[PDB]
RNA sequence: ACGCGCGCUACACUGACGGAGCCAGGAAACUCCGUCGUGCUG
């Protein structure tokens, strides 16, 4: 929440890390708000392929995954799991975000948060918290802070009736590192 | 207005221009190719008496590929000869016909043959399973 | 079904020595006309169990064995199964034990058709150009079997089924 | 330890392999375009 109890919360957690460069993930719980409502948050506050159909795939044509591969593609986990490997995002025609999460979000959810931007991140789902990357080992524990703070801004944002209030706690945690509560 | 072994190919009648679409393209394509003329061969066994006219064309889609190439086949002719006067010929409209069916096999009616049909024993039909008790 | 035309359309109206063209294009003593033979050849062809590809592998077989010194293309293919059929071979005997084998025609449609499944597998067992191209084997021992209606060259079995059916007769 | 039977998939160049085309009662076999080089290779 404060700079100088989060500062602490990712000197701890590097301090932690035991047994390459690990992530550190930024986890945070929420409470009193209901996520039936449009309270759940989907946003991009903290190689591309493009799954649509013409126009938007014209525009791809960048990997273009067209509307009929989907099912096809859910069935081959083979194939899914390279062309997850092989991009950094996803972008994809809005209408057809319900088939792609249901053929391919198996392997595009899970942790290498590789969910497709609908078009005509965070992203909590009906599920009360969020997972989110915020830095590398590599930089400094000022600039996992600062990272930490962006997302933080989304959420004081969103629920402006009640904002930061709703965060239930706060976790830091390296990829191997243990969590630690801010 | 003719299917073909499980497959279906309708018929569209009333004098135009060029450019006579198939399914909704254009029977220069129709790409399930290799065997692609025998559906430019019904237009173009217009050799027989016509050159290619002026006029119609329709859409077909039915069991699988082939099937449906074949099905497109009768479809186009069996609707030269469509009736007619006003699509066939005025008048004695045997003009192709009995010439775009004096080689024929498509317009030349449908094939009486069609899957069904198995067997309490092996895949079935008639190919009962291989057994062989000691 | 379910083949094409064109492709140089070379109608030798003539080449078909013995009877044969009584049925050059046919099949009926069980079949009709099976497209004028290369009805068959590209159809033989379908050893594997499904024909197209068969009809490109004909057709690909065709351009290629023509282009090679072209002998108008269904000549070579109707002077293929031409100069390349069974003349009386033996079938048993059963006048004896432990039999021998007697020989003679040789049915006509036989004398094509033995030729054509025959020429048709020399053909598929590659082995000898074990090559890549199938139509090639297909040709070549078709062409084989043009030129090759010059000795020997891919056929052979042709003479010995009836250069054989002479001694033990 | 081993015998007998119904099978499944393989020995591959009509192939395997990736992109792509379609359509049955995003079916697959299949068509095209390209990569492999008949070597227990892919």
């Amino acid at each position: 929440v404060d700079p100088d109890q989060t500062l602490k919360a990712c000197k701890a957690l590097l301090a932690h890390i035991k047994k390459a460069e690990t992530p550190i993930w930024l986890t945070l719980t929420t409470k009193k708000h209901i996520h039936d409502s449009h309270r759940l948050q989907p946003g991009k506050i903290i190689s591309v392929c493009l799954i649509t159909a013409d126009p938007q795939r014209f525009y791809k044509n960048g990997r273009v995954i067209d509307i009929s591969h989907l099912k096809a593609k859910f069935k081959a986990y083979e194939a899914q799991r390279k062309l997850f490997s092989e991009h950094d995002v996803f972008l994809a025609d809005t209408r057809i975000i319900n088939r792609l999460p249901k053929a391919l979000g198996k392997t595009f959810y899970k942790t290498t948060t590789k969910r497709p931007i609908p078009v005509v991140l965070v992203h909590l789902s009906p599920s009360t918290n969020t997972a989110i990357k915020v830095g590398y080992a590599n930089w400094e524990p000022e600039k996992l802070a600062a990272n930490i703070e962006t997302v933080i801004r989304e959420l004081v944002e969103r629920f402006v009736p009640q904002k930061w209030q709703n965060v239930r706690n706060f976790y830091v945690k390296g990829p191997e590192t243990a969590a630690l509560p801010i | 207005f003719g299917k073909k072994k499980s497959a279906t190919a309708v018929a569209h009648v009333k004098a135009g221009k060029g450019l006579i679409k198939v399914n909704g393209s254009p029977i220069t394509l129709v790409e399930p190719e290799i065997l692609r003329f025998k559906v430019y061969e019904p237009l173009l066994l217009v050799g027989l008496d016509k050159f290619s006219n002026i006029d119609i064309r329709v859409r077909v889609t039915g069991g699988g590929h082939v099937s449906q190439v074949y099905a497109i086949r009768q479809a186009i002719a069996k609707g030269l000869v469509a009736y007619h006067q006003k699509y066939v010929d005025e008048q004695s409209k045997n003009e192709l016909k009995k010439a775009f069916t004096s080689y024929d096999r498509t317009l030349l009616i449908a094939d009486s043959r069609r899957p069904e049909p198995k067997k309490f024993g092996g895949k079935g039909a008639r190919s009962r399973f291989q057994k062989s008790y000691r | 079904e379910i083949k094409l035309f064109n492709k140089w359309s070379f109608e030798e109206v003539e080449v078909k020595d013995a009877s044969l063209v009584d049925y050059v294009q046919v099949r009926q003593p069980q079949c009709p006309i099976i497209e004028r033979l290369t009805n068959s050849l590209m159809m033989n062809g379908r050893n594997n169990g499904k024909k197209l590809k068969a009809v490109r592998i004909i057709k690909h077989t065709l351009d290629i064995i023509n282009v090679l010194t072209d002998q108008n293309p269904i000549q070579v293919v109707v002077d293929a199964i031409t100069n390349t059929g069974p003349r009386e071979d033996t079938t048993r005997v059963g006048g004896g034990g432990a039999a021998r084998r007697q020989a003679v025609d040789v049915s006509p449609l036989r004398r094509v058709n033995q030729a054509i499944a025959l020429l048709t597998i020399g053909a598929r067992e590659a082995a000898f150009r074990n090559i890549k191209t199938i139509a090639e084997t297909l040709a070549e021992e078709l062409i084989n079997a043009a030129k090759g209606s010059s000795t020997s060259y891919a056929i052979k079995k042709k003479d010995e089924l009836e250069r054989v059916a002479k001694s033990n007769r």
